């Protein structure tokens, strides 16, 4: 799922 | 909201030995593998040593591993060195756009019994001049922490009139270091001659004293 | 690859506070940057994160309390709209990835959150009397947190033992700071302690000496 945080 | 539960609270191991430390999220991090290990020392920042749950950070020694589900998570350090005396924490994200961290263990190597080198130290006339004096007794590169330091002005003990401070342990020789201050005024100060630091440690076979006469 | 907090120090409470994070090496229209905090002794606590797109997420206890932003291409601002007491504490500015290790945080700044006036510490020698000898230096009555102490300007670096500082019971902090050195050394080599208390703007240069 696609995150603004890594 | 969200917890993580870092456990246990603190432990202590010898060089060589292993340690695992757990941590119980209550609910899956993101993406099940949002989880890193930090390694974090007395006045600097966390240093990383896990990441995804397992996967090594460059630079890191291998002897540190790091497993888990989703929910469940271990760190495990193998061949324990002087350098891993510090405080780990568990740091996750979440679904929700929430980041955690545990509460913390903090890790002391153990180490073989090492008697304090102890020192006295008079207040300096620049600090009389202005009224107070401190007396400053130094245990110096012992091992384990617990010690008894005790006052004895003119062979009367002292209470409730002494402050101690203690180093973190040290990275290289598993020690640590004290102070104990003595705080008066000038006027108390003068009041009495002979100024005792009397150190009780495991090291030492019978209690150390160094002491000074006011003025000599 | 480095990132450093700026604006902290003592606030009142009440009055806004804002820290500034700036990065260098960092690209951060590709990567977040994330506000954590520790009190005095305490863990490390999540505040909140600007998000590599633009999102801005808050713990759930911050939510009000503090103001996350992106004031330019290198910087991210942590304003706390009315620091408490309970709001004393190292606020550090990071890189923070929990899947990689491009991991980078500031050296952190202490905010002190107290209606105290700042005062510079006095400097006082502990001088060696009559193998092994030992010296320091007493830091003495200063507020707020925190002082830095160094040894000959940095160039003495083994055996240093700076102590925690104290809380007096005059609401002032004492820390000190001894080094050991060869006792045939203590009449061949200046010995000097450095302190610096920016707080207060103070800097002491003293010598220590037998």
């Amino acid at each position: 799922l696609f995150f603004e945080v890594d | 909201d969200i917890v993580m539960t870092q456990t246990p609270s603190s432990t202590s191991a010898a060089v060589g030995g292993t340690v695992t430390i757990t941590c119980q999220a209550s609910q899956s991090v993101a993406n099940n593998n949002y989880l890193k290990w930090y390694q974090q020392k007395r006045g600097q920042p966390p240093k990383q040593l896990i990441y995804s749950v397992s996967t090594l950070a460059s630079g890191v020694p291998s002897r540190f591993k790091g497993s888990g589900s989703g929910t469940q998570f271990t760190l495990t350090i193998s061949d324990l060195e002087a350098d891993d005396a510090a405080t780990y924490y568990c740091s996750g994200y979440f679904n929700n756009n929430i980041g955690a961290f545990g509460g913390g263990t903090k890790l002391e190597i153990k180490r073989t019994v090492a008697a304090p080198s102890v020192f006295i130290f008079p207040p300096s006339d620049e600090q009389l001049k202005s009224g107070t004096a401190s007396v400053v007794c130094l245990l110096n590169n012992f091992y384990p922490r617990e010690a008894k330091v005790q006052w004895k002005v003119d062979n009367a003990l002292q209470s409730g009139n002494s402050q101690e401070s203690v180093t973190e342990q040290d990275s290289k020789d598993s020690t640590y270091s004290l102070s104990s201050t003595l705080t008066l005024s000038k006027a108390d100060y003068e009041k009495h001659k002979v100024y005792a630091c009397e150190v009780t440690h495991q090291g030492l076979s019978s209690p150390v004293t160094k002491s000074f006469n006011r003025g000599e | 690859q480095s990132v450093e907090e700026s604006g902290g120090g003592l606030v009142t409470p009440g009055t806004p506070l804002t820290l500034t994070c700036t990065v260098s090496g960092i690209d951060l229209s590709r990567y977040a940057m994330s506000w954590v905090r520790q009190a005095p002794g305490k863990g490390l606590e999540w505040i909140g994160i600007f998000g590599s797109l633009g999102g801005i997420f808050y713990a759930s206890w911050a939510k009000g309390r503090f103001t996350i932003s992106k004031t330019s291409p290198t910087t991210v601002d942590l304003k706390i709209t009315s620091p408490t007491t309970e709001d004393t504490a190292t606020y550090f500015c990071a890189r923070m990835p929990y899947t990689t290790d491009r991991d980078f945080w500031g050296p952190g700044t202490l905010v002190t959150v107290s209606s105290a006036s700042t005062k510079g510490p006095s400097v006082f020698p502990l001088a060696p009397s009559s193998g092994t000898a030992a010296l320091g230096c007493l830091v003495k009555d200063y507020f707020p947190e925190p002082v830095t102490v160094s040894w000959n300007s940095g160039a003495l670096t083994s055996g240093v033992h700076t102590f925690p500082a104290v809380l007096q019971s005059s609401g002032l902090y004492s820390l000190s700071s001894v080094v050991t050195v060869p006792s045939s050394s203590l009449g061949t080599q200046t010995y000097i302690c450095n302190v610096n208390h920016k707080p207060s703007n103070t800097k002491v240069d003293k010598k220590v000496e037998p």
